[PDB]
């Protein structure tokens, strides 16, 4: 699922450069984790896994998705075709 | 572009079992492995291989293609600049 | 519906060196391994590794990824009636 | 890529239960070596192989593309974001 666009710059950020000044210091791990599966996936389908509670958004932002990353934080990502747009770290 | 840093699969699975409260020898058992061969494993000592990509996805979820690629994914990466294909005729 | 049979990208690789008149041995110098390794390879009796795909996309062109995925699928295939998962619980929360 | 149809009866055959009676024999394996390489590339520059000869169909034929069996045989299809319909194998003098 090639990666295409950043609303959030903390993330584009890690992904980019490995830079960690723009996310929690504790979760860099596991956002990088999440970010590299959603780098590899092919389907979405294969981020339907536990952990991640893979779920749609409505909508309004509508073709919109988010995985957990803990607690109440979510990344999220619009979904056009095979792509990954507008990537988010919020609540 | 790519991503900066590409994590091997195992320790992934380390941090993501830790989170979840399972240890190395319970996900061993689970999975019908050593646990030799899984704490090698959550290491990133040994390779995500196909016969444990299979495994690993009847117990983490998503496809063994998926865990698979991964590995692929960082074992390439790993490779950058390491082999000299100088060096190699491509045929034409 | 997927495909019926999968190779082993070595013996796929056999049959195209047979098209292109290029012999195992002189396969195997082009690509800096060592013909037993190649034999081995040819026959599908050794796997492709990242390290060969890397010089192997050097002389056959696409990418390593390719190559790669080739002999990753058909692994898979390969083990699909081999491993028993019955067996392993998938977690829940 | 998802390969989603078949012109070719024969090809659509030994893709989907590994029957050989509708394709030339000496094609055989060939043709499945193709069609695996098909079915695994996930861009179209993977296909981008010399011994392909991979290029693009112009006319009423555009978004096709077609790779080369052997001389005067070639595989074709029609690219339809990200999938492959209406594989084909056809002679071309």
């Amino acid at each position: 699922m090639m990666i295409k666009s950043f609303k959030h710059k903390g993330l584009k950020l890690l992904f980019e450069k490995g830079v960690t000044s723009g996310v929690p210091a504790q979760d860099v791990d596991r956002i990088n984790d999440r970010l590299q599966a959603i780098d590899t996936a092919t389907e979405i389908g294969e981020l339907n896994r536990q952990i991640y509670k893979l779920h749609p958004l409505k909508g309004d932002r509508e073709g919109y998705w988010s995985i957990t990353v803990r607690a109440n934080w979510r990344i999220t990502f619009q979904f056009i075709n095979g792509d990954a747009y507008i990537l988010n770290y919020e609540d | 572009m790519r991503q900066f840093k590409v994590s091997h699969p195992g320790e992934m699975i380390a941090r993501d079992l830790e989170d979840m409260g399972v240890s190395g020898r319970r996900f061993a058992h689970n999975i019908g492995v050593t646990p030799a061969t899984v704490s090698r494993l959550l290491a990133g000592k040994t390779a995500l291989t196909p016969s444990l990509s299979i495994r690993i996805a009847a117990a983490l979820g998503s496809t063994p293609e998926f865990w698979l690629r991964l590995q692929s994914n960082y074992d390439l990466r790993q490779l950058e600049n390491q082999i000299d294909t100088s060096g190699i005729v491509l045929y034409g």
